């Protein structure tokens, strides 16, 4: 799961 | 409820593209098309600036400046000229990275930075601005090494001053997330921590949010399942997060943390509420996401665990499929069904090499 | 005048960054209508499309200024818009006769000139000669004479500016002339003659040949001065210009000087009436003292016309002037008021540099 | 007399 | 070793600006003997040049330096002092294998490139080059591909670069297939395999036609593989090169995958016989790996022959290879191992990109 | 006692000629020339760095650089091409205005006031250098409204700093003396007492000394000789004046001031003490200066008083023949002579246009 | 096996 | 008289 930004 | 800005940026490249064809008809559409839209567009200084550098050279082109003027060329003609030049490649590169085509978008930030240079007195926030930019593009192909090369020369900049505390915040949040996704865990959880300090200091909300989060991915993907259920709790604390789209990555990693663990009691919790914010966002990705947890953890079926995964890959989420694929690769494992461990396990191979070939079109 | 449209373009600067609209629309539209004219310079309209610019950004279409300051184009129209302020300004005190504070526009201006991206060194040229004029006409020979070469230098290279060449040529050569290096200003006046000749340009020959009667004037050679001049006449705009009242004026003071005194009285009366036509002040002092020496002398009628003279500050004729009727008195034998004409003559070589404006 | 360009 | 006296020149540096005069002078005269050899770059001549004139300044001559660092020159040198010593300090990193630190160094001495008097774009080509390779060396294919890319289409523009601009095609032809963008880079290749023809440059010849090999291995058709593999092995310069270990290597591996293990296994003794001459570890164990798994197959000496590719972290190796074995062993009905390497080659695709650098 | 550093860097420029025609000779004896006498030149930054740049171009053409070395053109021929371009026209134009060629100094300042723009990071104190040493060329040649123009661009950049209290003053010495010399007698008093009040609050003795001579001068010119008399003492107290040649100026003006009221009791003090600076400097000038005093005021001689002035004349000092022969002028008509006071002021008039002739050729 | 070059 | 500087 890539991440958030 | 606005119109995105990078969609209103690719007209006004298309009216000027036909003000250099000289086309009456083809420019007046475009920009009768352009004012109506213009206010209702997320404001954007730029924008506005480039729509009048193509009013003013419409004029010259088509309303003869009331029917009396002279030739194009003068000496102000040269510094309209790279202006516009730059706008145009600025906003052919947020169209592309709208559209989710990274590296078409790299390539005209990178012709665009390239112009800034020639712009005079251009503040040093801009260019930090375009190594941003391109970072983040970058990071959307997975190529970590560069985008983190790119996000701390941006965050380089942003760190000489005061007044910049915000911009070098988001620059440390690609730089953290780039380090899980390279897999330097430990690192990505001294980066982050460190980060999350100075959103603390200061009080940003969104990017304490997001700095717990991405700590929930670290420790998930340590295996410290029950630490990165504190934090996927701590992010969803804040209470702007469940009205944002970004918020279903929140609850699906609830959802999927929470069946990783005995308790398939609470993870329905998530499951059924992620499946909510899935359509109420018409977020396919996410309800193809929750059904695979669903054809996993209730009642389940492989054959459609398979084809919900074939959506995703056919969306090119293959750093997503990927690790989705691992899972389901370790869990018959754990099991014993080792034929469909090692089936999945060959698909999650597959999903990395599509990962190095990029996919998209390259000149 | 093209001066004053420049300086509308000005007000037109003046009365956006005051902010008020109404007064700003008007002067674009008075210089919309002197502009239609097509009466030259593409500089009164880059400068007109560059306010309308500013303008358009400031009231026009606009919903929010706010962020006007910080728009990404500010940084470039400003420089424009400043370097043709500042050129225009400039213009506009050389028309004044201000000739130190033009000096002080053009040069703010000439050093805006590296920074905008495709000037090609004509503009350079342009600012040279400006430059090189007004130090000239304040007396500032040594300076003069370099700016203008430095603008000749680089109008040379192009057949498509031997007009411009040439008209460097001729303030170098006034400039030689005013220092007092004859044979130099001959022999530069006869090599610009030569191809103004060439190109068969009327006003440049004219005054050339006018300036060759000067030289040869202060040279001595009163004959082939007097030659000089008429051909110069012979030019048939010259009698109409204002300019023409200089070579009027010479051949009348040329022909008194001589024994010629009726010929000379009908320039005389030719310049009376141009200087009613034109409403010249110095041209009619200036005969006044022909008049008052040569026929019916007054020596104090002498005496106010070039007080008027030097009230206009016209220091290095007033100089001149009247080193030569300090010549005229000691030849008729009257030695008290020579010398009180030499004196008058000295004290007008002190003036010269005194500069008469702020600096 | 100062000459004329 | 060219990078190693660049390395010296640096340190030449490094002893002035601590004000040691004896190790600056003994590093001068090192340099000057190892630059006699007039084994081509004139830049770490330059480079000396440079060095030589703050030497003088700092110490030989100079009865006073305590105006040394007001002195005018002072400024126009630090630039080029500084360019040069990034430029060759990334040069020594890249001989390293420090790719990270490579290309810190490289961007450095990039940026000072616009400030330069008279580069010119050759030189931006270089550096195109350089970084794009480094950036190659750890995986980053898109950046990699677009830097040379830039250098070819530099180079391009000149009959006199043509070995470069081919040398350029090469790498972008590398990327794309390590991308698996296979029928990109068998295009990419042949296009650039027919002007190296034209040149008859031998060394790229070879190495298009050992690229080709990989591109058909791992495309699946074996025969046209080998075909291009034996090609490159005909020049003769590529036997007693380290790098013919590759081709070697390959066409052991490529005949055990078909059925010729006899001929294969002359190719693994040739092998490991270069693998000693050149004390090359790497492709000691990566035959290792070819004799137990095809003559006397022990699956934990192939484990610990990969276990040592990891401890080098040749990643994108060693999946391949693991990824292969997992292959041939699910195709002999064992299930157990072959997951087990399948797990091994998804391991280290996972590391390919994690750096092992400091970063 | 030291050699006048304009001299050495005539021969610098000279060395750098034989190196362009490669005469190994003439280059060798130049060289060897120029390190007898380069400390003891007048301390120069600038000598000592064109030197090694020549050295070092000496080198590539004829040492070989020990007989080994590549072709002269590479990447730093550039940079050191234009540092030693620059060097050679700053010096040429150091030479000529040591030899008082003012208009051929003003040519090679502006050459090298032009290359100075193109060298990196060149600190803008070095530009007002420049405009100072064209200014102070200017005024030798009576171009006094250029010459303020450029002095005071010198003063807008000293002026910018604590640092350069001392540059500033000296600008205004120079803008000072122009407004005296352009007869603003008014203004340039307001100005020099505005200087003597920064001189003295700082307590500069070489400006505070000059500024006093200057005010002297101004009342001198106005008429006011008793208030003129008072200056000239004033600077006179400063006990360094009595030893530099500028002393003979001010020993000069007390004894022209004095002989010109009654007192030629203490004038000929001065006058005694003036012609022994005279040849003590070996200073012609104000030895033919003070001798027009004594054939004026001491035993006159007008046979005499007028071939001393025809030195002056020869040694094209117009500007004060101009004012020496006007005085005089006045002399004879106080007496009461005036075909002598007229023939003295024909010869003051004669003076006034060979100021503005220039004497020197120009291109 | 990455490429040679 | 020219002035000293
Ligand atoms: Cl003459
Ligand atoms: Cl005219
Ligand atoms: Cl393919
Ligand atoms: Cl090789
Ligand atoms: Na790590
Ligand atoms: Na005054």
């Amino acid at each position: 799961q890539k991440g958030m930004y | 409820k606005k119109v995105p800005s990078p969609y209103v940026g690719n007209l006004l490249n298309k009216w000027h593209d036909y003000i250099m064809q000289e086309k009456v008809h083809e420019s007046i559409e475009k920009r009768t098309e352009i004012k109506q839209l213009l206010s209702q567009a997320e404001d954007n200084k730029d924008l506005v600036d480039y729509f009048i550098l193509l009013d003013h050279r419409h004029s010259l082109c088509f309303d003869q400046e009331a029917s009396m003027g002279d030739v194009v060329n003068m000496l102000s003609k040269g510094s309209h000229d790279l202006l516009i030049n730059f706008y145009f490649e600025l906003f052919a590169g947020d169209y592309e990275f709208f559209k989710k085509n990274y590296v078409k978008a790299i390539s005209f930030y990178e012709k665009a930075e390239q112009k800034l240079s020639s712009i005079p007195n251009i503040e040093e926030t801009k260019f930090a601005e375009f190594h941003y930019k391109i970072g983040v593009a970058y990071y959307e192909i997975d190529q970590h090494l560069v985008s983190v090369n790119k996000v701390t020369k941006a965050r380089d900049i942003y760190k000489k001053s005061d007044m910049w505390n915000l911009e070098a915040i988001q620059c440390s949040l690609v730089v953290g997330i780039n380090l899980y996704d390279m897999g330097r865990l430990d690192d990505a959880d001294a980066y982050f921590r460190d980060a999350l300090t100075e959103a603390l200091d200061h009080g940003y909300d969104k990017p304490i949010t997001k700095i717990y989060h991405n700590l929930g991915l670290v420790h998930w993907q340590k295996g410290s399942l029950e630490l990165a259920l504190h934090y996927f709790r701590e992010a969803y604390s804040h209470e702007w997060l469940r009205d944002s789209p970004k918020g279903q990555q929140t609850v699906y990693m609830l959802s999927r943390v929470l069946y990783t663990m005995g308790q398939n009691e609470e993870a329905y919790h998530w499951y059924e509420l992620g499946i909510e914010m899935a359509r109420k966002f018409d977020d396919h990705e996410y309800k193809a996401k929750h059904d695979i947890l669903y054809h996993l953890y209730e009642q389940p079926s492989i054959d459609e665990v398979k084809q919900s995964l074939a959506f995703l890959e056919e969306r090119n989420l293959w750093p997503d499929v990927s690790k989705i694929a691992k899972g389901i690769s370790e869990l018959y494992e754990k099991k014993g069904d080792l034929v469909t461990s090692h089936e999945f396990l060959k698909r999650a191979f597959y999903a990395k090499e599509q990962i190095q070939r990029i996919t998209e079109a390259l000149g």
